[PDB]
């Protein structure tokens, strides 16, 4: 029953960590390319303003 | 980006106002000098008689 408990939890928890590490990349890329593309329309917009 | 949109298109409504309203003031100006001469040419007890 330990046995399976740590095999299941590491199991579990793998796959789990493993989606949240990559949504957290995912997250910090997407806030960095909010600012590009962010910076990329308010200069568009800016110049088509004109 | 949006409030520069509507601030630009803003300042353009309100001269596009005044292209309006000026259209709209000398075409009727015109609309009533000319009603002006139109009434003055018949005579007073004319226009009665003839309407």
């Amino acid at each position: 029953a330990m046995s399976m408990a740590v095999e299941s939890t590491g199991n579990a928890k793998a796959e789990a960590e493993s989606r949240a590490e990559a949504a957290r990349i995912e997250g910090e890329g997407s806030v960095l390319q909010a600012k590009l593309k962010a910076q990329a329309l308010a200069i568009e917009t800016e110049a088509e303003l004109e | 980006r949006v409030k520069k949109v509507r601030e630009m298109e803003l300042i353009y409504a309100r001269a596009q106002l005044e292209l309006e309203v000026s259209k709209a003031q000398q075409l009727a100006n015109v609309e009533a000098k000319k009603f002006k001469e139109m009434t003055e040419a018949l005579g007073p007890g004319t226009i009665r008689d003839l309407a």
